[PDB]
């Protein structure tokens, strides 16, 4: 699927940038992660959590463009 | 001495039931609160609670009970028969103690 010819966008090094830092505080999140026994969570667990749509839209969005 | 030393007493035990207190700390909890219901007198009341997220009686008495020697098997066998689950809500457990 390359939908003919549009306004076709170009790589953008600010584009890069922003991905790559967006993957390094992702890997940061993942690393401020306590994993506690049975079902108790700490009550960082939630806003950690939170962020997760954010980092995902942004990925799927650097895919599809 | 235990007699000698301070006055009848009205406790109530408030044990955390967590995710985090699983395990070795659950056998600690369990052996602190039969000693320390050891140290009760006939002239003392006792009632043990606990609390994961929503507190509730471990044992069948719901207000208080008078230390005999009968109701404090009781509250020694319910503690003995916990769990641990769930997580830590403070301000309901001290509401309900
Ligand atoms: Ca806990």
């Amino acid at each position: 699927v390359v939908r003919k010819y549009a306004k076709k966008i170009t790589e953008w090094p600010p584009f890069e940038y922003m991905i790559l830092a967006t993957i390094i505080a992702n890997c940061i999140v993942l690393a401020l992660e306590q994993h506690l026994p049975d079902d108790d969570k700490t009550p960082m667990s939630e806003r950690l959590d939170d962020t997760e749509p954010y980092f995902i839209g942004i990925f799927c969005f650097e895919a599809g463009i | 001495y235990i007699q000698g030393a301070a006055s009848p007493k009205d406790m109530l035990i408030l044990v955390d039931v967590s995710g985090s207190v699983s395990g070795l700390t659950l056998k600690l909890i369990r052996t602190s609160v039969s000693e320390m219901l050891e140290t009760l007198s006939d002239d003392d009341f006792v009632n043990v609670a606990s609390f994961n997220s929503n507190a509730q009686d471990v044992s069948c008495f719901q207000h208080l009970v008078q230390a005999n020697v009968r109701n404090k098997k009781v509250l020694k066998d319910a503690v003995n028969n916990i769990t641990a689950k769930g997580i830590t809500d403070y301000k309901k457990g001290f509401s309900f103690a």
